[PDB]
RNA sequence: GAUGUUAGGAGGGCAAAUCCGCCGAAUUUAAGCAUAUAAUUAAGCGGAAGAAAAGAAAAUAACUAUGAUUCC
RNA sequence: UAAAGCUAAAUAUAUGUAGGAGACCGAUAGCAAACAAGUACCGUGAGGGAAAGAUGAAAUAGUACUCAGGAAUGAGCAAU
RNA sequence: ACGGACCAAGGAGUCUAGCAAAUGUGCAAGUGUAUAUGAUUCUUUAAACAUUUUACGCAUAAUUAAUG
RNA sequence: UUGUGUUGAAGCGAAAUACGUGAGUUUUCGUGGAACAUCUCCCUAGUGCAGAUCUUGGUGGAAGUAGCAACUAUUCAAAUGAGAACUUUGAAGACUGAAGUGGAGAAGGGUUUCUUGUCAACUGUGAUUGAACAAGAGUUAGCCGCUCCUAAGGGAUAGCU
RNA sequence: AGCACAGUCUUAACGAUGGAUGUCUUGGUUCCUACAGCGAUGAAGGCCGCAGCAAAAUGCGAUACGCAAUGAAAAUUGCAGUGACUGAAUCAUCAGAAUGCUGAAUGUAAACUACACCAAUUCCCUGGGAAUAGUGGUACUCCUACAGAAA
């Protein structure tokens, strides 16, 4: 009559279901059952799949800041001893 | 040419030229040294400095010579004190010459330059 | 099949793009093996690497 | 909502900060800019 | 605008007091910038670099002191210990892998691999 | 066997191209379709290295015999 | 001569990184992406996912001046 | 009867394995040098060169379930 | 193999007492501002378009046409500004008729809030207004709530697969 | 000062929106070679911040578009300001120091910047003097060594 399947139904959207997902930062943390959709924050693993090339590559390593890994890169060629310093003048 | 360790590819090297750091652009900022200075200092060329005396020998302004004022490695240019040009607004600024077109005829010796001329010797 | 030809016997009915691998590197692998064995014998004070059989 | 969480308020501040336009004198040497009504942040 | 070597000799207490007064001066310059003033905005970068260098030299001195306090003793704190990779630390020792039983050791010593040439 | 903010140490997750086990399909072909075929594959789960896995015969031949494993 | 165990080489790499090449493509092509790209954007979600390169030698030659108009802009004998 | 408002660009019998036939070439009862080996080759060279007196494939002889 | 190129090539528009039979080739003029062909013989290919309700991008007629219609209704004088049917002030006539276009709030939106300037685009009409643009400013709790306890329930601990 | 029917179509010349063709390329693709794990010593990823005037991207972690040190070694500049006549302005390398909140996340949960409990904690001086409500620790499993209970 007035709350039909179309616009009438569309007018009742309130009280969303997903949120920030502290681990991911994406908005796929369903609230009514306490579980994310991207990683599964309550769970342990990152919830990866192999049928999703995009969901693999757009979130694979190398995208982020890479604080420690790209620091420990290019130390192999030096292969120096930690705690050693270059000779002064 | 002969060493396969050093690449010869147009793209892979022109890219390096454009994005090279200023510490490497200092090497390319150089130009020919005058004839008398060549046999006086046993060298062929040397980079430019802000207080050098150079002769311009190419382009529309290849007649004068004067002391340079400032360099700009971001634009690959050097400025000489007397070949300025006015703009539409009336402001006057020094024209930009690529170092390949100029030859130094007097350079200001320095503590730093003495040892580089030593290593050239 | 079309008239007087041999009966086809192609064993390509399964996926094979997944497993095709040609060898472009034959000659350079040969050169690498040569260099490796030459260095191995050079580092051995002149004693021949080969063994009697 | 008149009631909001701390992280949500901080994120709204961050987004409003992002909404600021490009400074003038930098142009002497943008395209990712939302509108409060045209595009919903969703967060 | 102080420099590193001219601080590398100062006493810790004077260094800390210098850092505190530099922080106070930087705070004052921030007050000036925040208020309607727009003149003294330059020196703030120099001050923020001075404090950084003072902190760096202080921290390095403290690190050498707290390494000197714990010479040898085979129980260096975890941060003061090595920072190699995980499987490098958990890797077998070179002596551990080169260790071998007296049987094979004696066999190899008695019949070592030996050099030779042919006619 | 219990008990321990006992001393000293380890495991957890990320990353997979090559590799290692399990589970495990169908589309398709057979001009239909059920054995078969796709395939001991795809998907999923679990595990490492710079290579791994395999490896020193409860082997192969049957000959005047060869002689760990791997690969072309 | 089973039912316990160990081991380098010869071998593989559509990953990451670092180098070097080409009878390859040349901006609807080539990776989705030569540029602020897995960005904007869409879907509450699994996820889906673009368009956009070239002034000029030098803008340190980027349109000064006059007149008209509110300004846009226009015209000049003015000007790069 | 169906598609076509218009314009510019892109747009479709290709590649591989195997066989056969036709043609051209070398050799010829032999043929092919495979993996691989050596070399003052080692920008181009990821190609060319080279292969101590049964390695194999295909052919020299066919036929029968088969001892042959 | 052997040439053309700043005395302007590639392309493109118009054309040629031009050649073929024909795909096309070759030329003149204008524009252009940096490369171009080999037909001497050959090797190679992501190679020749009108279509596929082909795809991408752009442009038509249809056409200054349909249309700009609910919520009763506006009129005058002035200020503003160059500009005023739809900005501001006054007069007048009306409406909403306490189940209100009134106050507070929730979910949602997230600076739209206020002030000072503001018209490139938008506000499908005008526009000086604005929920547009620009620059600043603005949310004060022992007592208002959350934080506390417990429900249908969720997650997890011991064991068990 | 005068002359032209209009409209429709066709042809030439001169122009408008559109950006193919032609030419450029800090791009990609393929192939070859070389090396190869990271992490309770706090990983990958994500939030939050960082410039005088500072949005993005790159970079950076309360030392926050960079510190120290080595080499190169005189500019950075949009305005300002900073620099020597070279441990200084700017580059490359980066081992020293630092590396917020998180995140397998690990004292107890999360749409909370929520709440515990044990040590009070740190700095300065070489037994004191200061300071802070601020700092560490407390996950589950397991191995070795230790303790007091059981039968």
């Amino acid at each position: 009559g007035k709350a039909g399947k179309g616009t009438g139904s569309f007018g009742k959207r309130n009280g969303k279901t997903h949120f920030l997902c502290l681990r991911c930062g994406k908005r796929s943390y369903h609230l009514q059952k306490k579980k994310c959709a991207s990683c599964g924050y309550p769970s342990a693993k990152k919830r990866r799949f192999n049928w999703s090339v995009k969901a693999k590559r757009r979130n694979t390593t190398g995208t982020g800041r890479c604080r420690y890994i790209k620091t420990l890169r290019r130390k192999l060629k030096n292969k120096f001893t930690e705690g050693s310093t270059p000779k002064p003048k | 040419k002969f060493n396969k360790q050093k690449s010869s590819s147009r793209r892979k090297m022109r890219k390096a030229h454009f994005t090279a750091p200023a510490g490497l652009r200092r090497k390319i900022m150089s130009s020919k040294l005058s004839k008398e200075l060549r046999l006086k200092y046993k060298t062929r060329s040397l980079p430019v400095r802000k207080d050098d005396e150079v002769l311009i020998c190419r382009g529309h302004n290849h007649g004068r010579e004067g002391k340079v004022v400032k360099i700009n490695r971001k634009r690959y240019k050097i400025y000489v004190e007397r070949v300025t040009r006015e703009k539409v607004n009336g402001e006057s600024t020094f024209i930009g010459i690529h170092p390949s077109n100029v030859v130094l005829t007097k350079l200001k010796v320095d503590k730093n330059r003495k040892k580089i001329l030593d290593r050239k010797a | 099949v079309a008239h007087n030809n041999v009966l086809p016997n192609v064993h390509l009915h399964k996926w094979w793009q997944r497993h095709v691998r040609v060898n472009f590197s034959k000659n350079i692998k040969k050169k690498k093996r040569r260099l490796l064995r030459e260095k191995r014998r050079k580092a051995n004070g002149g004693t021949p690497i080969e063994k009697l059989h | 909502g008149s009631i909001k969480r701390f992280r949500l308020k901080q994120r709204l501040g961050k987004c409003r900060r992002q909404n600021r336009p490009v400074p003038h004198w930098y142009r002497l040497k943008n395209t990712k800019r939302r509108h409060w009504r045209r595009t919903k942040l969703g967060l | 605008n102080v420099k590193a070597y001219e601080l590398r000799t100062l006493k810790k207490k004077e260094l800390l007091d210098k850092l505190d007064e530099l922080k106070k001066e930087l705070s004052g310059l921030r007050i000036s910038k925040a208020l309607g003033n727009s003149a003294k905005n330059s020196k703030i970068h120099g001050v923020r670099k001075n404090v950084a260098r003072v902190l760096t030299v202080y921290n390095q001195k403290r690190k050498m002191e707290l390494r000197q306090l714990y010479k040898n003793k085979k129980f260096k704190p975890y941060n003061l210990r090595k920072k190699l990779t995980k499987n490098k630390r958990l890797q077998l020792s070179p002596k551990q892998k080169a260790a071998m039983t007296l049987r094979q050791k004696k066999k190899v010593q008695n019949f070592p691999q030996r050099k030779y040439l042919v006619v």
